[PDB]
DNA sequence: TCCTCCTCCTCCTCCTCCTCCTCCTCC
DNA sequence: GGAGGAGGAGGAGGAGGAGGAGGAGGA
């Protein structure tokens, strides 16, 4: 299957 | 980006055959109009009256014909290069590891194989500007040996959020070689929503050496490993991601080649050959390229994921 | 030059048949006129009325009869030969790739098959006097290898507007085996208006190893090949180009031998077997032909495209 | 198809 | 000789109709006498009671009747042998290729299928103290592999005028196997004017591979190329020449038979199976024969023609 | 057709 | 500074022409 | 001088193609 946050679109990576 | 198979639907396609195609793994125009005629006969709801109008229709939509060099130079000049993490390594490859294309990566125990993939799942999600993809990556692993613990190292060196890199890393475990290749028709519903930029199957041939045993079983195994590696070069023009696979070795005892024989080496582009230099510098060396020279780099395996000889 | 369809209508055919014609992939004269009668028939508009009108008027213009060898061995002194960029090379060939006819070229990978397709689509636009054909090329690639990259850095050897060049290579992706057959006829038409002199198929097999999967699909398998085999064949004696398609090899278990099988030997006159020498030397090998003797010579990949043993 | 470019009569390579 | 269709005319036969005659292709009197009272009714201007004059008149004039087995030992021991260039070959023929017959080569590629034709090209005009046959030789070719530099170099060895050897070499390139059935019927105009001594089909089931694609035209494809068998054997009686016809081979994957099929191999009289020696070495064997027994011998391909081993 | 040399009729091959 | 052995795998369709035959009755 | 009637009866098989796929260090 799929996980319910693997079908999340992708995120631009936040700096910290 | 790719066009969704629903495209389809609005050129004179019937949307209980789109259903029929998506249940057979085709999500996109591409993947419809680079499949041959005889993949969609094999279809049941679907003849072959109904195949020529799928074909030519989705012909219609993407360009299947000639141009020129020049006009490909220039597409080509704008393709993306993912950074390897290592100045000395990418320096090697001329850009880093390149988008729509295989990438194979082989060499002993140790050499640092499963690391590269490491880091290159975090570095494909930093801006272009820093040399990445802009994407999130697909970690195909079959092996057991994927630690989220040296994605975290990776992005505290890239100042990234550790929580949002480990967001955009579809991780699955594949348990055989029909279950690794399972999951790359799920992958090919993922890449149509999401934007993935770089699949990585590691290892790529480690389950083929014990699902198929001797030799009476090689011909099967070859033909099962050549189905696998086309379905890979499928995703890499339908999506223009970049394949990275890892490869097993064995000795020749009449020092180390690859497994997987002619047919691996074909069908990928790019081999890179991963020894083991001192302590914990390693040295790759292009395999086999298309364009790039014959050449060693030297890399290490630090603390915080692959980067340059730290000495 | 070969003369274009549109000659037969002053001999009396209709003009719409020709127009039937030219959908069916014929566009000059000696492509009706090598078609046998079973062909024409298969076209819808054209019955055996038709078909035997149009055989014999196509034969009046173009030479299908007995000669001498004498009169064969002058026509054939001024065929072109174009060079393969290492005087080395050459001499093993004695003129360079010969057009007219299929050459092959296989070998295990790296062995430079795609380097010397890369150095052979540029130096057959070199004049005459220095060894070419004066001519465009046309890279059919059914792998996703082509690097213009790699066209530029031969130019700057020959010295030649690389933003020129780039300008007479037409290049084509082949995604499956049924799409590779249908980029020839779209060739056939290009090929009347501008002047190819060299078709490069890279490679002519790679997409039939797993389009045809086991044995239940070989004989399939073959008859497809031996179509498109054929319809290269078609394309040397209407343009007289040159092709140049290359190879893959596998293993024989019972010590590599080319894929393909009986199919692919029998069809193709010149047969070229890579090696690996040492570093970046390799060796060709005259594998078959008609006219050269079995022998060996030793090129070299140059960061300028194939030349001789920098060494 | 054919490209804009494709359909374009030959060249002769000019020196550099 | 034989005797030309003119003769005819001297016993009662229209001169219109040996125009009827000639345009389908006889040209001696043996050629419609061995034929069939069928073969004539098919020509349009023939009704059944002229083709019954015609058969009857014709039947006069050649015998075609029992005779004794000592009367065609006398006859056959003074048959013309044409040497291959070997004097271990002819050893194995004992004598060389024999005329009146069909003799059929078949073998891998490079077996030198192609090589023994240009031998034998050249030493059919040696004169018969030399073992050869005193006359021309007809070279259709279905491949593109005629080269006529082979034939110099051979003509070197013999010491012959080159320049006048290449004017005793009527080629032909047939393109498909309509046109390949055509020439023979030119072909038997040619060899009533002049005296050629060798018929040279090379190769003649190329041609049948593709042409005839898949099961569903198999039995035409037989049907073909039985017609086509035949008509050779025609011309082995009419004018006694030697007729080498080269095949192609396939595997069987249930290890190299030769196709054709059951047609193609009851129709020759004398098949040989060229395998790949060593080197240069190839290695002959009587496949088939009515008299010669079962055995191999071992020539080779120098570049001065076929010769025996030179080792 | 016939060429113009293919309809020649044979010639004895001279010494060289 | 030397050394060697191993085996299994299936699928493929299309093909037309063919002729002769006769006896019979009442108002 | 007048006044047409009544269908029967099947034969006869041809013709093969087309190879794939390397694994495994010891002391
Ligand atoms: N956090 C880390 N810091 C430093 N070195 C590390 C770290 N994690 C692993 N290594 C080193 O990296 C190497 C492991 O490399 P990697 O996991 O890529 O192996 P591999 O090539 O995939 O091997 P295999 O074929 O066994 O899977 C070892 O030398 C290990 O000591
Ligand atoms: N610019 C270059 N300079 C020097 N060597 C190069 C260059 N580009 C490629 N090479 C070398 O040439 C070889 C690649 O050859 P090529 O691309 O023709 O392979 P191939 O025979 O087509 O292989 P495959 O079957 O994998 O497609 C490698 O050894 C590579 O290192
Ligand atoms: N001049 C020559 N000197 C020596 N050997 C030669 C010469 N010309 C060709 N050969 C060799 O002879 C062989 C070619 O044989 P040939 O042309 O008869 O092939 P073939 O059996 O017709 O093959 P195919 O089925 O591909 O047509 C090759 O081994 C080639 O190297
Ligand atoms: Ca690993
Ligand atoms: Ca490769
Ligand atoms: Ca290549
Ligand atoms: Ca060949
Ligand atoms: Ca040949
Ligand atoms: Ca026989």
């Amino acid at each position: 299957f799929v996980s319910p946050a693997a079908q999340k679109a992708f995120q631009p990576p936040r700096s910290c | 980006g790719p066009q969704p198979i629903s495209r389809l639907e609005q050129c004179g396609i019937n949307a209980n055959d789109v259903k029929k195609l998506e249940e057979a793994g085709f999500h996109t125009v591409e993947a419809v109009a680079y499949a041959p005629k005889k993949e969609l006969i094999n279809i049941k709801g679907i003849s072959e009256a109904k195949a020529d109008k799928i074909l030519a229709e989705a012909a219609k939509l993407v360009p299947m014909g000639f141009t020129t060099a020049t006009e490909f130079h220039q597409r080509r000049s704008e393709i993306i290069q993912i950074t390897t993490g290592s100045k000395e390594l990418d320096k090697l490859l001329q850009g880093g590891i390149e988008t729509g294309s295989i990438t194979e990566m082989f060499g002993e125990f140790r050499t640092g194989k499963t690391q590269i993939c490491h880091t290159l799942a975090v570095t494909c999600q930093l801006p272009i500007d820093r040399g990445g993809g802009e994407g999130k990556a697909m970690y195909i692993d079959t092996e057991g040996t994927f630690r989220p613990e040296r994605l975290l190292a990776v992005a505290e060196r890239y100042g990234l959020s550790g929580s949002d890199v480990l967001d955009n890393v579809a991780y699955a475990r594949a348990f055989n070689t029909d279950h690794q290749t399972q999951l790359l028709y799920q992958a090919s519903a993922m890449m149509v929503e999401s934007r993935y930029a770089l699949l990585i199957v590691d290892s790529a041939t480690a389950l083929y050496r014990t699902d198929y045993s001797g030799r009476g079983e090689l011909s099967a195994r070859q033909m099962h490993l050549a189905r696998f590696l086309r379905m890979l070069l499928r995703l890499a023009d339908e999506f223009g991601v970049a394949v990275v696979i890892t490869n097993q070795v064995v000795a020749q005892v009449d020092p180390k080649k690859p497994i997987g024989g002619n047919i691996i080496a074909h069908a990928s582009t790019t081999r890179l050959y991963l020894r083991k230099g001192r302590g914990e510098t390693r040295i790759c060396k292009i395999y086999d390229s298309p364009c790039l020279p014959e050449a060693e780099a030297m890399f290490a395996i630090n603390a915080d994921g692959v980067g340059d000889a730290k000495d």
